[PDB]
RNA sequence: AAGUAACUUAAGGAUAAGAAAUCAACAGAGAUAUUAUGAGUAUUGGUGAGAGAAAAUAAUAAAGGUCUAAUAAGUAUUAUGUGAAAAAAAUGUAAGAAAAUAGGAUAACAAAUUCUAAGACUAAAUACUAUUAAUAAGUAUAGUAAGUACCGUAAGGGAA
RNA sequence: AAGUAAUUAAUAUUAGUAAAACAAUAAGUUAUAAAUAAAUAGAAUAAUAUAUAUAUAUAAAAAAAUAUAUAUUU
RNA sequence: UAAUCUUAU
């Protein structure tokens, strides 16, 4: 038989419920792009120098 | 060692008349550890107190409280 | 530009992916909560009031910023002030030298 | 520290069993009562399987003279026998304790909060004894908690009756087999 | 000699290790593992016999980083008895912290620097066995029987 | 039926290569400077030790020892 | 003496 979980266990249990609950932080494609931009300007001028 | 036997201390809050030990019912006090642990505690006697406000009892301690103040009177 | 950010090395590329540069992370430490907790900061948990170590340990978050300084992608990064790390030529400026140096 | 003679213990994994599954040459006659310690249970100080050690496992060393002439030695643990309070349980609990342990304990403030401490560390550090006594604890707190209802007699109704009709179709009806099969209804 | 033989226990196809409180040194690097080099070098030793790193540089190697923990106290440390010849981490007894405004690391100290213990996971490169395949300046006393005949009360021995 | 194997170090002889070799991505080893316990010292300021280099010493010398210079570096 | 603690039922 599992063994019960103590209250701090619960309250983490219940914390991580919450986080997954919000919206979560994912990487956009129009972020990716302006990274991407960016890569090549420094590459760019690397070349030019 | 001698050091630590006259320092170390742990509060509890007595639920139970003890004479001997010169406790009176909701006393919160700062008892040795040994006792404590051995007299006490035993048949749910006291109680240890790490956070006072989760932990301890109130309307116990008032009562203490008022003994005490009546004991003083008198 | 998309192919360039593939190009780009692996660790940085996960990095960007699970903490991307839309949210602008606190420069100071935070509530582990917190949508812009710095990864690279200690950020404090408000019902324990534990600092919990940082979700990036130190030689990873080094790594990163070191991956990010070879192909200039730096302030896309969160930032990493208020961790005590410096970094090559910014290190080598602001310091100042030991006491022994200075005054044997 | 560390807990090294608790965490390199390893136990033979067990596959998990299909209701439809074939059985084991060997199943055991009782079920298992409490739940599988994750460390097994110690295979090297066993004095300390019966009793809440702290992980503190016997030493072996080197006496050492003058002469620097090595002999083997042994440091046991200052053990103790002591019965102490629990709370949850109302009664008190009498085992083989370490002093270290004893004086862990008086920090936390009861046996009952030793026991159920989440922290990894304390898992190990409590015996396949120390193990069964927070299972126990933190059982009786549960039930404390949420007693069943916050059905029986339901069952008892219908028994009689469910025996008469098997009865009228031919069969024969007990009462444990009646709960074998509406247990999960 | 040597943590070797031996005895005990337990786990898996492997296991162990593994994502830095690591090294270093004012530059820096970035899990673990194995090998070469460093190097018989620093260190060490009845300063005898002897024992002996690491950094760094390469090989090998896999997707190799990754949340699982509401972040870790009788723990850090300390005192002490021990403790992989170098190089420490551990451990009995007992004292015993602190919140990043913190803490580990260096007789010590001052600077500086680096890193986050007392929570986790982790392929592959590896050991071993068995098989197949390939190669044999290997074997016909390492070429098939036999653990048999036989000796021994027995463990065990052991032919042609 | 009995001086053998592995990992080293030294000497010889030969062969390749040669002020280089080995290895070739790097990295390293050996020689290319002698020393001196060691440090930041180091081999003609007009040529053969009567020069210079280091160690003791020292104002720099001399004095021991060892070492270094006489078209092309060994 | 509800520290330890022996014995018996």
């Amino acid at each position: 038989p599992e063994m019960p979980l103590t209250e701090v266990r619960k309250s983490h249990l219940a914390e991580k419920k919450e986080l997954a609950e919000r919206e979560v932080p994912k990487l956009t494609e129009e972020d990716m792009e302006a990274i991407g931009a960016r890569v090549f300007e420094f590459l760019e001028k690397q070349k030019r120098e | 060692s001698a050091l630590t036997k006259r320092t170390h201390r742990v509060k509890v809050q007595v639920l139970k008349d003890f004479p001997r030990f010169q406790l009176y019912k909701g006393q919160v006090a700062n008892v040795k550890p040994s006792l404590m642990r051995n007299y006490l505690h035993n048949f749910n006697g006291a109680k240890y107190i790490l956070s006072e406000e989760h932990d301890i009892n109130t309307e116990l301690l008032k009562q203490y409280q008022t003994l005490e103040a009546k004991l003083e009177e008198d | 530009y998309k192919q360039y950010f593939d190009s780009l090395p692996l660790k940085l590329k996960s990095f960007f992916q699970r903490y991307p540069p839309s949210i602008k992370y606190s420069p100071v430490s935070t509530s582990t909560k917190a949508i812009n907790a710095n990864p690279f900061l200690p950020n404090k948990h408000p019902v324990t009031q534990r600092f919990h170590d940082p979700k990036y340990s130190l030689r990873r978050m080094s790594d990163v910023y070191k991956l990010a300084l070879r192909y200039g992608v730096e302030e896309f990064l969160p930032p990493i002030e208020n961790t005590k790390k410096l970094f090559f030529e910014e290190k080598y400026n602001k310091k100042t030298l030991m006491k022994g140096v200075l005054l044997p | 520290r560390q807990w090294r003679l608790i965490e390199t213990r390893k136990i033979a994994k067990q596959p998990n069993y299909q209701v439809g599954d074939a059985k084991p040459l060997h199943m055991p006659k009782e079920r298992k009562k409490f739940p599988d310690y994750k460390y097994g249970e110690s295979n090297i100080f066993k004095q300390s399987n019966k009793g809440l050690y702290g992980g503190s496992f016997v030493q072996f060393g080197n006496n050492i003279s003058e002469s620097k002439a090595k002999t083997r030695k042994k440091w046991l643990p200052n053990v103790v026998k002591k019965g102490l309070w629990s709370e949850t349980l109302n009664r008190k609990i009498s085992i083989k304790m370490t002093a270290k342990v004893l004086k862990t304990i008086s920090k936390e403030g009861g046996i009952d909060n030793y026991l159920t401490k989440e922290k990894s560390a304390r898992i190990k550090e409590l015996g396949p004894t120390g193990w069964k006594l927070r299972y126990r604890v933190l059982k009786r707190k549960d039930e404390i908690e949420n007693p069943p209802h916050k059905r029986r007699r339901l069952m008892s109704f219908l028994y009689p009756l469910e025996k008469l009709e098997y009865r009228s179709v031919g069969k024969d009806l007990n009462y444990k087999k009646f709960v074998e099969l509406f247990a999960d209804v």
